């Protein structure tokens, strides 16, 4: 705002907060930006290697990452995660073969994976209440879907009203100006090794409550990511639907991620956690089962907000219990249990499409849905065992 | 503004127990508020920061929690050195404010007071002033009422009341009493009276003189 | 070493201003902001503003918008806060203290460090002598069990008094009470618990002393 209130201010723990929400949303605003842009040995291999490449590469770096903000602090690796990302756009703009695309889609990985680990390590350990956990968490989670909601548009008008690079030189300009925000709160220049020596990342895995969180977060956002690029093949296929009606059809899916994300944060520690994750699950076995039942555009509106209002429902709920867990059988040391949290996220991301196009050309696109829906539903009951775990 | 009411001022401990110290906020403060110690002889010193965490070089006894806009200060093996002035503040809106300290205090059997009463002197009577002094000695239930009479006058002027903190040996309080009259004034009237009002003994302790003497 | 040092006391007359120092070392003196806050005896503290030397940016309560002003000297590394129009109710201690960052950022944490405070007392009397007076037993109540003796030291403006029994030699049961201030003049009182039988046999002398005007009277406490 106004310079005064800048210069004539104690610096609150929300700054973080806004620097987290930032650059998630920058995050997913540069990769959902260059899909509709990408196709301009094989050409089947290459498509996929490039749909893939960044959640393999963030999938790969996110242990190292983990262990780094140990050895040396937080803003640092925030502040290194936000150069690459800056670099990743400007390559982005002023490229045109593949082997530079490929490139640029790593470098996101990387850049992505830095802020997203170390945000969500910075954001556990200064907010150590488990309410103000939560709500700051669902907070920061928001930031992912207000990316993948403005994105599209953003890419699409700028695109042709514009020019071609135009998309990507303002989202570098933008990128600048977080950079700048960023600058003003943190000090990127000093190694500040943290006073306590976190368990090991094996002791973690070892640990059946927090596998249980983590399988709920990857089965529940595997659905999601299987479904996303397979929707509008069987909707060209079977409706016939115009191509406004591909991009329309899945917007109620983002917007109720957007608004359970934000109101889930603060009811997940008054309802139970553990309720909450559990009913996530089975709604959103329940809708991604029923959406194969549509025959209009009008029959995916009620599944997609099912959907997405339970996915957001899981992962508000089962991100601060890393946390409180680590917290409650561990050493208080947050940097290398959210590297698995970002894993499990990534996973899906990762196997999605291809895994997704390959049931789908088998057996069918029903028969996908109703294997996902088959999961969830299964998986949901093993929530019950986070509760009430033993504690240290 | 916010206020941040901190209910009890002094609170009566013994070593080695646990003792609780509450800050209750008024406009729902978030995890926002620090705890000061303040010892006897120094400038504060902070303890709990974000309402939770402790400040480096802290021992375990001190903790702190949150409930709501209830924020508590816990020491779970009070110590000889833990027994100071707790304060706490918030900063989530300016201006800040600070609760009213909570002073922590030994614990010991009640002691009756001991009685002294002085008539004035020769050499502030030979400058025309007269001073009545009364001691207050070695009770531990910190309140006292003391009470000056003049042939059952009960006057509440010129009376002058000075009161100590625990004894570091006894762990025990005192207080004195200063009535100032003129010497016409004091020369007129015969009795003089003073009588302490505590715990310990439901009839007060008069200790009494005449001029005559 | 991180040290902020105050002035010990101040004396002002009622309706003048007053200009308190903070003078800071062992840090870079204009990356931390400078607090300054208020308490009154009995009561709690109340936060009076704050300062960054570096922009000389400057917060206050709306409280104390026209009492207090704070200017900040970086040749020096000195606090200055100026009180203006002086009463009776600014009789208090101010506190200067200092705003730690939590480690790797610029965020806001706690007040690590404080500096003593600065008692200023608002009152228009002037240094005067005191007056000691022996207090002995009321005349016979000889009691067996013991005897207690005391001096009444009157009419002193400044506060520093030392008063002592018999040069020191005696310490156990001498109860020494607070000065406190009534129509411009301090009182102060002690009180000695000796056996019966020492009084009479042993002389018991008050020494007070008072350093801001040169003044050492010893009393000897007699019987009646
Ligand atoms: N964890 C994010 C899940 C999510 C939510 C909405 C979307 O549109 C999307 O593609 C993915």
């Amino acid at each position: 705002a106004l310079v005064r209130w800048l210069q004539e201010s104690r610096r609150s723990r929300k700054l973080i907060l806004f620097i987290v929400f930032l650059a998630l949303l920058l995050d997913n605003m540069l990769l959902t930006v260059v899909v509709p842009i990408i196709p301009s040995l094989n050409e089947n291999v290459q498509v996929g290697l490039l749909f893939a490449s960044k959640a393999t590469v963030q999938l790969i770096t996110n242990p190292f990452i983990g262990l780094l903000t140990n050895r040396i602090g937080y803003p640092i690796p925030i502040f290194a995660g936000f150069c690459i990302m800056f670099v990743s756009t400007i390559m982005f703009a002023f490229s045109s073969s593949y082997a530079f695309l490929l490139i640029a889609r790593s470098l996101q990985g990387i850049g992505s994976s830095c802020s997203s680990v170390a945000g969500m390590g910075m954001l556990a350990s200064v907010y150590t209440d488990d309410e103000e956990r939560g709500n700051v968490m669902g907070i920061a989670l928001g930031g992912l879907a207000m990316g993948v909601l403005v994105g599209p548009p953003f890419g699409s008008v700028l695109y042709e009203f514009v020019g071609k690079t135009a998309p990507f030189l303002v989202l570098a300009a933008l990128v600048l100006l977080d950079g700048a925000i960023q600058l003003f709160v943190l000090q990127p220049s000093r190694v500040q090794p943290e006073s306590q020596k976190g368990t090991p990342l094996t002791t973690l895995l070892k640990d059946p409550y927090i596998l249980i969180a983590a399988g709920s977060i990857c089965f529940a956002n595997m659905g999601i990511a299987m479904l996303e690029p397979a929707l509008p093949i069987w909707m060209m296929e079977t409706m016939c639907s115009r191509k406004w009606q591909l991009g329309v059809a899945f917007l109620p899916a983002s917007i109720s991620y957007l608004i359970g994300t934000n109101i889930f944060g603060i009811l997940a520690h008054k309802m139970g956690r553990w309720l909450c994750a559990l009913l996530g699950m089975i709604i959103v076995g329940v809708s991604i089962l029923c959406i194969p039942f549509a025959k209009n555009i009008y029959g995916l509106i009620a599944p997609n907000f099912g959907v997405g209002f339970a996915i957001g429902m899981v992962d508000s709920s089962m991100m601060p219990i890393m946390g409180y867990l680590v917290d409650l059988r561990h050493v208080s040391v947050y940097g290398s249990v959210y590297a698995i949290a970002d894993v499990a996220f990534c996973m899906g991301y990762a196997i999605g499409p291809s895994a997704g196009g390959a049931i789908a050309k088998a057996i069918g696109f029903p028969w996908l849905m109703t294997i996902i829906g088959i999961i969830d539903i299964l998986f949901a009951p093993l929530c019950f065992f986070l509760r009430s775990p033993p504690a240290k | 503004d916010i206020v941040m009411t901190q209910s009890q001022k002094f609170m009566s401990t013994s070593v080695g127990d646990r003792v609780s110290i509450t800050c209750k906020a008024s406009q729902n403060v978030g995890t926002d508020v620090s705890w000061y110690q303040q010892k006897p002889g120094k400038s504060p010193k902070p303890l709990i920061y974000w309402a939770s965490n402790r400040f480096t070089g802290v021992p375990d006894r001190f903790t702190g929690s949150r409930s709501g806009t209830d924020f508590t200060l816990t020491i779970s093996n009070v110590q000889s050195e833990d027994l100071a002035d707790y304060f706490c503040e918030q900063y989530s809106s300016y201006p800040l404010t600070f609760g009213a300290g909570t002073k922590l205090e030994l614990k010991r059997a009640d002691a009756a007071p001991t009685v002294s009463i002085f008539p004035p002197s020769s050499e502030q009577l030979t400058s025309g002033g007269a001073s009545v002094v009364c001691f207050l000695n070695n009770f531990y239930p910190k309140d006292i009422n003391v009470k000056w009479k003049i042939d059952g006058s009960e006057r509440q002027n010129g009376v002058l009341n000075s009161w100590t903190d625990q004894d570091s040996k006894d762990s025990t309080y005192s207080m004195s009493s200063t009535l100032t009259l003129t010497k016409d004034e004091y020369e007129r009237h015969n009795s003089y009276t003073c009588e302490a009002t505590h715990k310990t003994s439901t009839s007060p302790i008069v200790k009494s003189f005449n001029r005559n003497e | 070493e991180v040290k902020l040092q105050e002035s010990g006391a101040e004396l002002v007359k009622p309706g003048a201003s007053v200009k308190l120092s903070c003078k800071a070392s062992g840090y870079t003196f204009t990356s931390y902001w400078i607090d300054w806050v208020k308490q009154r005896p009995g009561q709690g503290l109340e936060w009076i503003g704050n300062i960054y030397p570096g922009n000389s940016s400057t917060n206050y309560n709306e409280k104390f918008k026209n009492k207090a002003t704070l200017t900040v000297d970086t040749s020096s590394s000195t606090a200055y806060m100026q009180l203006s129009s002086l009463t009776s109710d600014d009789s208090a201690v101010y506190y200067c203290a200092r705003e730690d960052y939590y480690d790797g950022t610029y965020v806001y944490y706690a007040m690590d460090f404080w500096g003593q405070g600065t008692s200023v007392t608002v009152s228009s009397a002037k240094t005067t002598a005191p007056s000691v007076y022996p207090l002995a037993p009321v005349c016979g109540d000889t009691s067996g069990s013991s005897v207690t003796l005391g001096c009444l030291v009157k009419g002193y403006f400044p506060e520093p008094v030392t008063l002592t029994w018999n040069s020191g030699s005696l310490s156990s049961g001498v109860h020494t009470f607070p000065a406190v201030l009534q129509s411009d003049l301090y009182t102060l009182s002690s009180s000695v618990t000796v056996t019966s039988s020492t009084w009479p046999s042993q002389s018991i002398t008050c020494n007070v002393a008072h350093p801001a005007s040169s003044t050492k009277v010893d009393k000897k406490i007699e019987p009646r």
